[PDB]
């Protein structure tokens, strides 16, 4: 549901 | 004592715009002000704007402002995740916790943070390159006018406190991590984090603003006021996407907004 946010933290 | 400085240091690197700089600028030339549509078009045309707006072409002044607004949100939200990471013990939290706090958090943090560039006369734009009149923002056809004004109303009362960058960083960190947010995997670790961060503020206020001994109560209040504003903001944004054919929402913004109100 939150692709961008998960990617942001993990990088 | 270590926690507080670490937030200040983390905050300083992450955010391009800080209170001292906004106040200071307000130095060969003063930031170009837009008090008019004509002025906005010329401001919109200029090399800096063209470079940094993604080259928006919408054909609606109100539509372009709303899209232009978004670059700031995405830019701030990206920075907020990094700030959150710097905060001790945030890294530990589960992805559902980290993401959930951010989705509710990012817009609350911005509104308090937005204040420093904000002035009763206007708000700074393009990393302080431009000034936009509050009147002009308020003039734009409904419902575009509504978004800026209450944020400014909050801004006026919030500015009055008044907070150093160190003060904000602590305030911001507390806003980001809240035990209350829906769907949190663990309540106790966030609540424990809040106590730490909030406690630092208490110690901090006593040395920093001896003149005001009541700052913490007033500062704490702002979060409740801020929560409403995000609800009010969320509802408005929803209106635009349904009402207006023209307006466009960034993918990141949609994920944050969805399920929030
Ligand atoms: C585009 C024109 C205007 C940009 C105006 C305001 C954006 C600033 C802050 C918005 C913050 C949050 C948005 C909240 C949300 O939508 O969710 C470029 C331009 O011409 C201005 C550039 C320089 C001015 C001289």
């Amino acid at each position: 549901r939150h692709k961008i946010l998960h990617r942001l933290l993990q990088e | 004592k270590s926690l507080a400085k670490r937030i200040y240091e983390a905050y300083l690197k992450n955010f391009n715009m800080n209170k001292v700089k906004a106040r200071v600028i307000l130095s060969n030339n003063p930031p170009f002000v837009i008090h008019d549509m004509e002025t906005l078009c010329m401001a919109e045309k200029t090399l800096v704007a063209k470079l940094v707006a993604n080259g928006i072409q919408n054909k609606e002044a109100e539509v372009r402002i709303f899209h232009c607004c978004q670059c700031t949100s995405v830019e701030t939200v990206t920075e907020l995740t990094e700030f959150a990471k710097a905060i001790p013990g945030f890294a530990n939290l589960d992805l559902n916790d980290q993401v959930t706090l951010l989705k509710y958090g990012v817009y609350e943090a911005i509104f308090a943070m937005l204040s420093s560039v904000m002035n009763k006369d206007g708000m700074l734009v393009a990393y302080g390159n431009g000034f936009i009149t509050r009147e002009f923002l308020k003039s734009l056809r409904k419902p575009f006018c509504d978004i800026m004004e209450p944020k400014f109303d909050f801004a006026m009362k919030f500015n009055a406190l008044e907070l150093d960058d160190s003060d904000i960083s602590l305030f911001v960190a507390a806003i980001i991590c809240c035990g209350d947010r829906p769907g949190l995997l663990n309540v106790g670790h966030i609540e424990k984090m809040q106590e730490g961060i909030v406690h630092v503020l208490r110690l901090h206020l006593q040395s920093n603003h001896p003149d005001d001994i009541f700052l913490l109560p007033k500062l704490l209040q702002k979060m409740a006021d801020l929560r409403q504003l995000v609800t009010e903001h969320a509802q408005l944004v929803q209106i635009i996407k349904k009402t207006e054919s023209d307006a466009a929402l960034h993918p990141l913004l949609q994920e944050i907004y969805r399920d929030m109100y």
